[PDB]
DNA sequence: CCCTGGAGAATCCCGGTGCCGAGGCCGCTCAATTGGTCGTAGACAGCTCTAGCACCGCTTAAACGCACGTACGCGCTGTCCCCCGCGTTTTAACCGCCAAGGGGATTACTCCCTAGTCTCCAGGCACGTGTCAGATATATACATCCTGTGCA
DNA sequence: CACAGGATGTATATATCTGACACGTGCCTGGAGACTAGGGAGTAATCCCCTTGGCGGTTAAAACGCGGGGGACAGCGCGTACGTGCGTTTAAGCGGTGCTAGAGCTGTCTACGACCAATTGAGCGGCCTCGGCACCGGGATTCTCCAGGGC
């Protein structure tokens, strides 16, 4: 009896969505907690500026979402709907990681 | 005006009342801006009451009126408002952006109230709608809040458009000069725009005598036996002295040298690897590592066999949560009362710790939390295993439970690590107190 | 009076006030724009200096900008831009 | 005497600093020696790369209902023209975001 | 001895973020194991950068990490970023 | 008569080529192809041996990786048989 | 001038995927192959050019198409 | 007098010209100054470099049963290890050819 | 009359006799490792060089060598080469 | 039934050719050796503002958890045609050799361009400061899905 | 199977507000004007080498055709895991204390290491020459694939 949209309809308005904005996707302090639990690892007493992680998280974000462009392209060409970590791993393998 | 008028109901007001509401009438006949420092416990929500009837009745403009409290007092004030002097109508702001919306549009934005309650989250929000009003009288309760300036509730709260203004603070003096400046230039920022015997404290006193009244709570009640106070000084244990050279010194990431020495001269468990291996067993392994400690094991059981009752004030969650290991090893009933305590889980706490037949022993406080209540009458003894800074938080700590319910001497007990930082803290909030005392006390 | 910062704003103020009269741009933008021409003239600089040391000359010339040029831009703007710089050239030489 | 002070910017008719690009080419160790119209060359590239991308934002600005450029205007400049493209093709633009592209088989159909 | 552990920081990137990621780079449905992946390629991508500019802030005597020493590790990397420098 | 299985000698020659390190296009036509490309830049160009013979090996080289990955494609897309499809979708995901 | 395209014969086409790695080859691929090598020696020959040209000589040397292919990123070893 | 000449390779232990790389660094348009280490550190990082790459080869000659290195052999050599290929990631070598690997779907089931 | 030009031939041939004292190398092989030996250099000179600009100094040290290795080399091979590069500048600080 | 026979390809061992790598010489140019200078970088003070540590109060958007149904991924079948293996015929590559000339590579010379200096001064940069463009909120109006209900 | 209508999301105006962009101002430091000195490169001339054009014979390689099996592609069915919406929980974000030092930034002073110059002797590049490794052919083996007891 409630509304209810079909399978498919909310995801495609959430790309548009998503495809007209510019704001950043991840969570700012858990991001600054991973940056820093990296660095940790290859130096110690280490202090991060904050426009450092800002520029990290940009260009993070600008990596993921190009390997989510190219894996959707892979799950395409496989005849499917659904991107699998199948297609993760071709891309990388064919842009050379 | 030498006794209360009528239109107090629920009760008539006391001398010292109607002499804080001479001295407020005093005070805007000759058009200043004051601080009532009348110290927590002595009715100054009843003496402002008492004001802000005085102009609705005896005065015939009463306008826009703002009231800014604590969140923990919203609903306080507003018994007392409707209790006290009904005749006066009072509208609160709290709720998320629907409750606003709804109560501004309605109720506010219409205009016909006279008094508005908000506290600081509220005012920030709606600063916008709050200064479209033009105010009449602003009252700040707990005022030490706006002692910084360039913070953003001081800067919006001198961006209002107030005829007259009124401080509401039990301790106007903090840490410097500078916050008492600060509350100076939000009253008259005329008077007082610059940096603020004979040279020196005669002359404070001459310049706060006017703006300023405050009286200790010995004239009215003349009971409540006054504090008694023990210092311990205590040395550290052999581990304890060994991470105190090597964070002295100088793997683990050490950047607050003083932040580090603290806890350090607290108990050693807190780093990581100062713990034994996998058993994690916790038998005497807590006493023997902190002399803190081993002097607490000494004093407890003594007061447990006597008068008990004991309130322990710490300054950090984890030294609350090892002495929460060693409370459970005692097999002593322990309460905690911690800044991470939701409200409901407090109240009940605080009435059971205060029931008329308990059996409830210890009780651990994060010295900050809460604030300006918690009436624990039926503790006696007051354990500070640190001390900060200000000692107006350690005041009001030990205050806590030397409250007018307790009839019988309360002592506190103040732990002190020798030569390391605890002296330096101790000798500042000291040397902070003695300001306090040679500034205000008169 | 902090250390002095040298940045192409106000030369990329003054060619924006040609192109679009009534228009403006932000810090953000600006930067943008800076880091864009920093990245060009390296770029530039680097391939011209390249080709001197191939050649085995010690004078980067405009024919070694010309050749960088066209070497890394793609085409129709390579074309423009050797038209421009060698419209320019011709002005400062007949002029001084 | 001492005659008036002309830009070589000025002489060449550019809008940018013909005698600043002279002075980093020679301190950026590309090589010893430096020509005279070297610098007009580069300052003239530059002036009309940088003309060609701020016409494409600040059409994309107007079709945008904002006189002010921002980076989502500089990177749907670069994006959708094909040598601009193919010229900035590895850098990231902070704040650019992405060109709506939606693939024909995820449509409704 | 008392301590917890909250949660590891990958697992700070969340589920729904990754979503919204994928959202951008234009996708409609996401199998339930790629979140694993995209946090193994985030950590190795992240990895890399942070020694590039560790080692850029070591050789130049600093305890901070500077934007300027992120953009010059990932143009290394090759992957200009314009807007910080 | 005996005949082979279709498959067996392609695994053969797929063996035999990946041991072997030669070249394998005919010099002449690769040549050939090398000028008539030239001759739309430049007129009357010469070539030495040695730069036809660079041009082929980086183009052997190229042409080899691209298979790879479009087999790897292929195999992805649950096949044995490489198509222009691969192709297109190997050089979009390199970037070209 | 023309057919030296089709010179590149569909026997080399196919030794170059068996060294690749490919078992069965579709019958369009021939002409996307020669398209694709089409686009590459356009690619590099334009930079070999344009170094000649710089280096004001008519014929293209082994060193050119080395320094075209290393600014491409297609880094020779084997001939200087 | 003077005393007989002795080359900084000789004295750093080094098979590789510190002399000629000092003198490349010189004139290569890197910095306006050079320091003395410098060459010494990058002549032996050079040898290191080489003698990995060479021990490697001669291994893969060895399996061969070659006495000589061949480019098949730095080609196997390289693409055999991870960190060498890694560096030599976008690099051809000239009648190297290409490792032996067969795709497991294609073999005969 | 041909012109004196110089390669790295005769100290790659003293390696490789110091580590395979019996193995012997080609014409071809001998001019890719000509070949590597100056990518190599061209990549950590350059390197070196955008440290000394970005750390706005004047010379080249081997304090700047080393970090262009930690930067270019992957791994084992980076611990490795400063390990060969400090012994080899300690060694040629105390002979002298 | 699988396991065996036949046939083709691949492998290993031997003997004769060719040429290319390794060694030995000449000379000339580049690197080592001394000596002298200066400017770059190290070392050191003084200042200042950001960054880190352990908490507290409060708000609210976002995340987590959960149940349901539905497209969708996956497997299995069947068809047919397209691709592969093999024989035959033809075409052009490959090799060897020869002939001619364009052009790359070198050298000598001169001049003209650029580096370096000193004086001068104006364009560019930091600092205040105020007004307008863009963000936000809120009520409308429009376009978009989705399902039911006659159509069966 | 084709519309009606309901519900929802999204565009559209309009009013308010604020903080960043654009502008003016003073100062200073780096670019321009005028000048001189020296060496890099443009220009001409010469040599020889190495590219191009052509011819003839060889044989391997390509093109064409043919026949048949296996792989691609469409179709169907199933049962499963992911989207969707709702209710509860948590921590992200903001605003505060509270000290200290800490780390980076600028100005000054001073020594030592790198440039530069002249001089000279071995190290290294080019040129010959020669023999052993690779190559090429040949002939005797072992492996593997295909057809059949449906051998
Ligand atoms: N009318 C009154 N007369 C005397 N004492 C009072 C009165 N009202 C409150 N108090 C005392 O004040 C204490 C609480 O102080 P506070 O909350 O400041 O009071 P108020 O809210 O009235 O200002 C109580 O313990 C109570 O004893």
């Amino acid at each position: 009896k409630p509304h209810r949209y079909r399978p498919g309809t909310v995801a495609l308005r959430e790309i548009r969505r998503y495809q007209k904005s510019t704001e950043l996707l991840i969570r700012k302090l858990p991001f600054q907690r991973l940056v820093r639990e990296i660095a940790q690892d290859f130096k110690t007493d280490l202090r991060f500026q904050s426009s450092a992680v800002m520029a990290l998280q940009e260009a993070s974000e600008a990596y993921l979402v190009g390997l989510f462009e190219d894996t959707n392209l892979c799950a395409i060409h496989a005849k499917r709907v659904t991107i699998m970590p199948k297609d993760i791993q071709l891309a990388r393998r064919i842009r050379g990681e | 005006f030498e006794d209360s008028p009528s239109y107090v109901k629920w009760g008539k007001l006391r001398d010292y009342q109607v002499r804080g509401l001479n001295w407020l009438i005093s005070l805007y006949e000759n058009g200043i801006n004051g601080i009532l420092a009348d110290e927590m416990g002595l009715g100054k929500t009843l003496q402002t009451i008492s004001l802000l009837g005085y102009m609705k009745h005896y005065r015939n403009i009463p306008g826009p009126h703002m009231v800014l409290v604590p969140k923990s007092t919203l609903h306080n004030w507003m018994s007392e408002f409707k209790r006290w002097v009904p005749t006066l109508r009072s509208v609160c702001l709290i709720g998320d952006k629907e409750q606003r919306a709804a109560f501004v549009r309605d109720v506010l934005l219409p205009g016909e109230w006279d008094v508005c309650v908000t506290s600081y989250e509220m005012l920030i929000k709606e600063k916008s709608v709050f200064k479209k009003f033009n105010w009449r009288y602003l009252v700040i309760d707990e005022a030490h809040r706006i002692k910084n300036e360039k913070s953003k509730l001081s800067e919006i709260v001198r961006e209002f458009k107030t005829t007259n203004r009124l401080l509401l603070t039990g301790t106007p003096l903090q840490n410097n000069l500078h916050e008492l400046w600060s509350l100076l230039n939000f009253l008259l920022p005329d008077v007082f725009n610059s940096a603020d015997d004979q040279k020196l404290v005669e002359r404070l006193h001459m310049v706060l005598r006017p703006f300023l009244l405050r009286r200790i709570k010995a004239d009215v009640e003349k009971s409540l036996p006054p504090k008694k106070e023990v210092k311990i000084y205590v040395g550290l244990s052999k581990m304890q002295r060994e991470w105190y050279t090597r964070i002295l010194m100088k793997k683990m990431r050490l950047l607050n040298i003083l932040m580090q020495l603290r806890k350090c001269c607290n108990h050693p468990y807190l780093f990581d690897g100062a713990e034994p291996g996998p058993p994690y067993t916790t038998d005497m392994h807590l006493v023997t590592n902190s002399g803190k400690m081993v002097v607490l094991d000494k004093l407890l059981p003594k007061l447990k066999e006597q008068g008990s009752r004991v309130l322990i004030f710490s300054q950090m969650t984890r030294v609350l949560d090892i002495l929460e290991d060693y409370c459970m090893w005692r097999n002593y009933e322990y309460c905690r009362l911690d800044g991470q305590t939701p409200h409901d889980e407090r109240q009940d706490s605080i009435n059971a710790y205060n029931e008329p037949n308990s059996t409830k022993f210890v009780f651990m406080l994060s010295t900050r939390a809460g604030g300006l209540g918690i009436n624990l009458a039926t503790a006696d003894v007051v354990i500070l295993y640190d001390s900060d800074w200000n000692p107006q938080v350690d005041l009001q700590a030990m205050d806590r439970a030397h409250r007018i319910g307790q009839t019988k001497t309360v002592r506190v007990f103040r732990f002190i690590t020798d030569n390391t930082v605890e002296e330096r803290i101790v000798e500042r909030a000291e040397m902070k107190l003695r300001l306090d005392s040679i500034v205000i006390q008169q | 009076r902090k250390t002095r910062k040298e940045s192409y704003a106000i030369y990329v103020y003054k060619v924006l006030k040609q192109v679009h009269p009534d228009t403006g741009i932000s810090s953000k933008a600006m930067s943008i724009m800076n880091s864009f021409v920093n990245d060009v003239f390296e770029r530039i600089a680097g391939e011209a200096s390249r080709l001197a040391h191939y050649n085995k000359r010690s004078t980067i010339t405009s024919r070694e900008i010309q050749t960088a040029v066209r070497l890394l831009l793609p085409g129709e703007l390579a074309k423009h831009a050797v038209s421009e710089g060698t419209k320019a050239v011709t002005k400062y030489t007949s002029a001084k | 005497t001492r005659a008036k002070a002309k830009t070589r910017s000025s002489r060449a008719g550019l809008q940018f600093p013909v005698g600043r690009v002279h002075r980093l080419l020679r301190k950026g160790n590309y090589a010893e020696r430096v020509g005279a119209g070297a610098p007009v060359y580069l300052a003239a590239v530059l002036e009309y790369l940088t003309a060609e991308i701020l016409e494409l934002a600040g059409n994309a600005a107007r079709d945008n209902k904002k006189t002010r450029i921002i980076p989502r205007h500089l990177q749907l400049a670069v994006r959708n023209d094909e040598e601009l493209n193919k010229l900035l093709g590895r850098v990231t633009i902070a704040q650019g975001g992405v060109l709506p592209n939606i693939q024909s088989v995820l449509l409704p159909k | 001895r008392h301590r917890k552990v909250l949660r590891d920081n990958i697992q700070g990137i969340t589920k729904p973020a990754i979503r919204r990621l994928a959202r951008r780079g234009g996708v409609k449905r996401i199998s339930g194991l790629i979140y694993e992946e995209t946090r193994g390629v985030l950590k190795v991508f992240l990895e890399n950068v942070i020694r590039d500019a560790v080692t850029y802030t070591e050789h130049a005597k600093r305890k901070t990490v500077t934007a300027m020493d992120v953009v010059y590790a990932l143009k290394r990397q090759g992957r200009t970023l314009y807007g910080f420098g």
